[PDB]
RNA sequence: GGAUUUUUGGAGCAGGGAGAUGGAAUAGGAGCUUGCUCCGUCCACUCCACGCAUCGACCUGGUAUUGCAGUACCUCCAGGAACGGUGC
């Protein structure tokens, strides 16, 4: 019931990220896009990823864009707004 | 399957937690509950456009935590086995 | 009976009538106010009434200290480093003290946040033009000896000794 | 669990409800709901300029309900 | 016509080019591939639209129910 | 006592045009004919139109599946 | 497991930070599953506001830390 | 099934208290009805908001969804609230 | 045990326009220092649309109440508006 819904619904789009070890992008509510490989997921979209690259844009408070890299991180499913899977690892 | 059992087994590790308001608290994770109640000891918190402050203890809720940051030497492959 | 860390840790601390955290240190007869670092600036008011303190100095940096009760004491001199140790000191009750000259009120001008000052029952208040000198030296104080400072008193303080 | 709100005394009474975004409506309640949904028959909403516009029978959900003040003595 | 529940309407909308607009103003247009019971959407060959102008193609896009505001079948 | 679910069922049976206001958004609302509903207040509007009160414009979309978490107030219109 | 994270700070003065930027320093007496804090004789800092016994909801709580020794 | 702050709020019904909402509205008065879901229904209530628009109403009802905090008197903080 | 009152968030972002107005001590680029010219970041004043209206706290003057209580807040008139939030 739960496994078939996870392997046949939208969560299968997450399950293709951890099985085939592909890179996907996650756009959050803080105007930040983190591209990385999804290592661990759950039913509440708790994404524990490794080797992530987060890019955004900031103002001095003209503005300018910036980016950074993290070895391993974990983000909750509440702040995850958009999740895009694209063949970028090849 | 359940991320709460993986987060509860990450005790005695120096991690960081970034909230939704831009405040980043870096400290040693000492207590994790089922509701992701992060109780840390000897933490350092830096808010948005403010000075970092060191506290002996801190208790952050699970709904207020936006992102987490773990060290690179964390055994994520061994801790994932239930 | 000097003020130590064990006397401050065994002293009672509660909420005052103005909903502020006050520690009752009365009845100790401390000759010098010291060893106040054990409170760790967790008290909003200090009740040091009925003591034998001679100089109001030797206090560490406490940003939460806003009220200081030094009534029924023998305070005759004020420290010059009062602003560097209490930047948020707004209430200072120095009634029935040993202040005789107005020159002891000269280190009290550094407290810019001080608004309520009590210098009643003192020989310095019996001198000529003591209230005008206290208004001229400390313009930030709004209430002096339970009396509101008016514009005419400020003009009289700014006219003389200009 | 799932206890309904105590809205039996405010039944068929003219009350003013406040909604999120700074919205104000006034009308007579015609029922209750466990999800804090209120049906206001012949409701009148206050605009930004101050004019009242009659919208008729409307349904207000509990997710945006701020405060309901009864204008009649119950 | 007949009153249709939203769950068979979401089950029958799979494979058709629709557009889901979020509360932030951005919309994703593409073919609906997966729709579960928790109102989650997963599309393929998605295109982003912001303020009436196209942004770019992303491919397979997953949108949750907490951020998606509306959906229109084109 | 009039239930809101019974009023929504009567509005779906009458097939009248209703306007739905969004939560924390007073500039833009929706308007259409509700065909069906569910337990999560999910409305299915046929030939729906988004009306912007600031720009005084109306953009039609068609069949729209509006969630119940965003609709704050719903009123019945004669148009 | 032990669930002694909230019981160790019982009957102690703690300062909780709100979501809007307010700070309530009060004596935590009891809690619940919804993190409802009851702060008896609490002060509001952002200026000092005399509040007293303030029962703040758990939805507006962000972080909490120890303030000082218990009275 | 009933919390200790919920029991303290239910035991404080009938006293002059106040409830500050998330938007800043402070409904003050006698707590006539206090349910388990922080539903505060008061009679002869007074509105003193963060906007400052102070008025007097016959009856007010504030739900627990937009309720930020509650200011209660210290008459029930001694017993049986001592645990 | 992610679908309205608590914990998988409806949050993010920007402060109206103009003027041969004024400043970046040590911190912009280009015309490849210094002097000058141009352009995507503030504060002070002036003008239009003191951004607008509201109530609360608050300061000056005049004025009324002499009253034994456990408190959102407490007389009224006029001027000024340093502060808070609400809707446009």
């Amino acid at each position: 019931r739960e496994e078939e819904e996870f392997n046949t619904g939208p969560l299968s789009v997450l399950t293709q990220s951890v099985k085939n070890n592909t890179q996907v992008l996650i756009n959050c509510r803080n105007n930040k896009k983190l591209l990385g490989r999804v290592k661990a997921f759950d039913r509440h979209c708790n994404m524990v990823l490794e080797n992530v690259k987060e890019m955004w844009t900031e103002v001095p408070k003209k503005p300018v864009n910036k980016d950074r890299y993290i070895s391993k991180m974990f983000l909750r499913g509440d702040s995850v707004i958009v999740v895009l899977r694209n063949p970028l690892i090849a | 399957m359940k991320l709460v059992r993986f987060l509860m087994k990450l005790s005695h590790e120096t991690v960081t937690i970034e909230l939704k308001n831009g405040t980043q608290v870096h400290g040693t994770i000492t207590g994790v509950d089922v509701s992701m109640n992060t109780h840390l000891k000897a933490v350092k918190m830096t808010l948005k456009n403010r000075e970092p402050v060191q506290l002996e203890t801190l208790s952050i809720r699970g709904n207020n935590i936006r992102y987490f940051i773990l060290p690179d030497s964390l055994p994520l492959d061994t801790l994932l086995v239930d | 009976v000097k003020l130590t860390a064990e006397l401050i840790e065994q002293a009672a601390q509660y909420t005052n009538a103005v909903r502020d955290r006050e520690l009752d240190l009365r009845g100790y007869k401390i000759p010098v106010i010291e060893n106040l670092g054990a409170t760790l600036d967790q008290f909003d008011a200090i009740d040091f009434s009925d003591n034998e303190i001679r100089k109001l100095d030797g206090f560490p940096l406490l940003r939460r200290l806003k009220t200081l009760l030094v009534n029924n004491n023998r305070i005759c001199r004020i420290g010059e480093g009062l602003d560097q140790a209490l930047p948020c000191l707004t209430e200072l009750i120095l009634t029935n003290n040993s202040l005789v000259e107005l020159g002891d009120l000269d280190p009290l001008a550094s407290l810019k946040s001080l608004t309520y000052l009590s210098i009643l029952r003192n020989p310095v208040t019996n001198k000529k033009h003591y209230r005008l000198y206290v208004i001229y030296k400390v313009p930030q104080v709004r209430v002096l000896d339970f009396q509101k400072v008016k514009l005419k008193e400020r003009q009289e303080a700014e006219k003389m000794f200009k | 669990k799932a206890h309904p709100p105590e809205l039996k005394k405010f039944m068929d009474k003219k009350l003013s409800l406040k909604l999120n975004g700074g919205r104000h409506v006034q009308g007579i309640l015609r029922g209750f709901d466990p999800f804090m949904n209120l049906v206001i028959d012949e409701c009148v909403e206050m605009a930004t300029s101050g004019q009242q516009n009659n919208i008729g029978m409307v349904v207000i959900r509990g997710n945006s309900i701020i405060m309901l003040e009864a204008l009649e003595r119950v | 016509s007949l009153p249709l529940n939203p769950k068979p309407f979401l089950n029958g909308l799979t494979g058709k080019p629709v557009m889901v607009k979020l509360k932030w103003g951005m919309e994703y247009k593409g073919y609906l591939v997966s729709v579960d019971g928790y109102m989650n959407m997963q599309l393929a060959n998605t295109e982003e639209y912001i303020d009436g102008a196209l942004s770019g193609h992303l491919g397979e896009v997953l949108i949750r129910c907490n951020n998606v505001l509306y959906i229109r079948g084109v | 006592m009039v239930q809101p679910i019974n009023l929504i069922f009567r509005y779906l049976q009458n097939r009248s045009r209703i306007q739905v206001w969004l939560y924390e958004q007073v500039n833009m609302r929706i308007e259409g004919c509700i065909i069906g509903f569910d337990e999560y207040m999910n409305l299915v509007l046929d030939d729906a139109e988004e009306i912007h009160s600031k720009t005084k414009s109306r953009k039609q979309l068609g069949r729209i599946m509006l969630k119940g978490d965003n609709i704050t107030l719903l009123q019945s219109v004669s148009n | 497991g032990k669930s002694s994270k909230m019981l160790q700070h019982i009957d102690y003065r703690m300062r909780c930070i709100l979501q809007d930027g307010r700070i309530f320093i009060g004596t935590f007496k009891a809690f619940d599953k919804h993190m409802n804090l009851i702060l008896c004789d609490c002060d509001e800092f952002r200026e000092k506001r005399v509040l007293g016994l303030v029962l703040l909801r758990g939805e507006n709580l962000v972080s909490m830390t120890v303030e000082g020794p218990p009275p | 099934s009933i919390g200790v702050p919920i029991k303290v709020l239910h035991e404080a019904e009938g006293h002059i208290v106040t409830c500050e909402t998330n938007t800043g509205e402070v409904y003050r008065g006698k707590l006539i009805e206090a349910e388990d879901n922080m539903n505060c229904q008061m009679s002869n209530i007074t509105v003193t908001y963060r906007d400052g628009r102070v008025a007097q109403l016959e009856q007010v009802y504030i739900r627990g969804s937009k309720i930020r905090f509650l200011i209660l008197p210290d008459m029930l903080k001694n017993a049986p609230m001592l645990k």
